[PDB]
């Protein structure tokens, strides 16, 4: 089965379903600040 | 739209300004606050602002623009029993500075604002009030937006967004574990990694830009798009963050059963002073003496001091929350 392992820098965008705008944009380089 | 366009424009700058740091901000909160600003802007001041927000001033009329955000604020503010989400606009105007009826009207009508009488002479207390209105609206997540407050201050426009929604397939606390997170190929650290098994979620392995896109929904009309760029493919990926890429990604996601998924539990909070970035996007006149904000008082006696922005994101087993707020400190000219 395919595995998704977010264990290196990644991006994350919080998007609504209808009105395409972007609520929160983020990139995680290190989980501990 | 222009919005997701403006959004990616700002992101890339925030990156150049600090390459390897975590980034977190709310585009919509910034667009609505600057757009709000437009109501007073005239002539060139206004032109610059609209274009900076990636709006096409020939296809979309000024009036078209404000009518939109109105409708958005309306719908956005639909915090019903399922997920929390609200946005608000306000302006603390110096106690004795009259503003044209039109401005005070369109602000309440189109952006839902208020005009609170503020004695900026008491910067200690003025800052207090404003900080408490944001803390209030964000349910106490954004503390101390206004770090400093000028004495010659005439008014401050502020916006804020609160969002709270649980996942739709929660992570079970029993499954969180200390594991390696690679800061780089030969550099790693231990962090709490959340899990999920035999999961059916939208998926897309983007071979072109070399990254895997995945989607996890919150209860209600909202979701989180995660993009895990390949090892050493982040630079490439960030370069292609174009409004066209996002639509292609969204349009390519198809349902797939994933054996096991791993996501780091984390919380990040960053704040900025957007002056420089906004000036690179083309919003320049509003910062000088040449600034025309005659829509506020009739007289051209105001100018932008600085625009700051704070944001917070908490990613936990129960989804959790995110909030951000923005303020435009206007001074006399």
């Amino acid at each position: 089965r395919t595995i998704v392992r977010f264990n290196r820098p990644f991006l994350m965008i919080i998007v609504p379903t209808d009105t395409q705008n972007i609520f929160f944009m983020s990139k995680v380089t290190n989980p501990k600040q | 739209s222009a919005n997701v366009d403006f959004a990616f424009s700002l992101y890339k700058q925030l990156v150049l300004k600090a390459p390897d740091k975590n980034v977190i901000f709310s585009p919509l909160s910034i667009s609505t606050a600057l757009a709000f600003l437009s109501l007073g802007a005239h002539n060139t001041t206004l032109t610059e602002i609209l274009k900076g927000l990636k709006f096409n001033l020939t296809e979309t009329s000024e009036a078209e623009i404000h009518q939109s955000f109105q409708h958005l604020l309306r719908t956005l503010n639909q915090s019903s029993d399922e997920l929390q989400l609200s946005m608000g606009n306000a302006m603390f105007v110096k106690e004795q500075l009259s503003l044209l009826d039109r401005f005070t009207e369109d602000a309440k009508r189109l952006y839902g604002s208020e005009a609170f009488a503020t004695d900026f002479q008491d910067s200690a207390a003025a800052k207090k009030l404003i900080n408490d209105y944001v803390k209030n609206g964000t349910r106490g997540k954004i503390t101390d937006l206004i770090k400093d407050l000028d004495s010659q201050t005439m008014m401050v426009l502020v916006n804020y967004i609160f969002f709270k929604a649980k996942w739709e397939m929660p992570f079970d606390p029993q499954d969180t574990h200390q594991s390696r997170f690679y800061l780089s190929k030969k550099k790693w650290v231990m962090v709490p990694m959340m899990s999920l098994h035999h999961l059916t979620i939208p998926y897309f392995r983007d071979e072109e830009l070399s990254c895997t896109v995945v989607e996890l929904k919150y209860t209600g009309n909202a979701s989180a798009l995660f993009i895990l760029p390949d090892q050493d493919k982040m630079e490439e990926v960030e370069a292609m963050l174009l409004p066209e890429t996002l639509k292609r990604w969204r349009d390519s996601l198809e349902f797939r059963e994933i054996g096991e998924l791993y996501l780091p539990k984390f919380s990040i909070s960053r704040d900025y002073n957007l002056n420089d970035i906004l000036l690179q996007l083309g919003i320049e006149e509003a910062f000088t003496s040449k600034a025309d904000l005659s829509g506020i008082t009739g007289a051209r006696n105001l100018a932008v001091s600085q625009v700051v922005h704070k944001a917070v994101l908490d990613v936990f087993e129960e989804g959790r929350e995110a909030s951000a707020a923005t303020a435009v400190k206007i001074t006399l000219l």
